[PDB]
């Protein structure tokens, strides 16, 4: 995914939504937030999507 | 305040017997 | 020559939201031991939940 070559869908009904503001002059790569989402991600629950 | 309390023990063992790690080492993972 | 300058009423800023914060504006009793007050969204407000 993170190559531009695999997109997914995530079929989820409602969730937790968070979210950063950033800077517009300011380049980054936002795959850490969404790793240490997925991190945290385990058949019990998950955490509010970033 | 807000209200918050626990749930059965039966409940709590058998959620807690099922869960993998999330991130793991393996020597494969591009 | 006197200057006089309300506070504004609507929030001044970047971003506004809106957020929901039980009785955030009371003023009479201390009124029922219950209260839902979710942080804003740039928070995590999984505890209410």
């Amino acid at each position: 995914v993170k190559a531009g070559r695999t997109r997914v869908l995530v079929e989820l009904g409602h969730y937790v939504y968070t979210l950063h503001y950033y800077d517009p002059q300011i380049s980054l790569d936002e795959a850490p937030i969404l790793e240490e989402w997925l991190s945290k991600i385990n058949p019990a629950g998950i955490p509010p999507v970033p | 305040d807000i209200i918050t309390r626990p749930t059965s023990d039966s409940i709590a063992a058998v959620a807690n017997a099922t869960k993998p790690a999330a991130v793991v080492s393996d020597p494969q993972s591009m | 020559m006197q200057m006089y300058q309300m506070t504004p009423p609507l929030p001044e800023g970047a971003v506004n939201r809106i957020v929901c914060m039980t009785n955030w504006a009371s003023l009479g009793d201390e009124g029922r031991g219950l209260e839902v007050r979710l942080p804003p969204p740039t928070d995590s407000s999984v505890h209410a939940y």
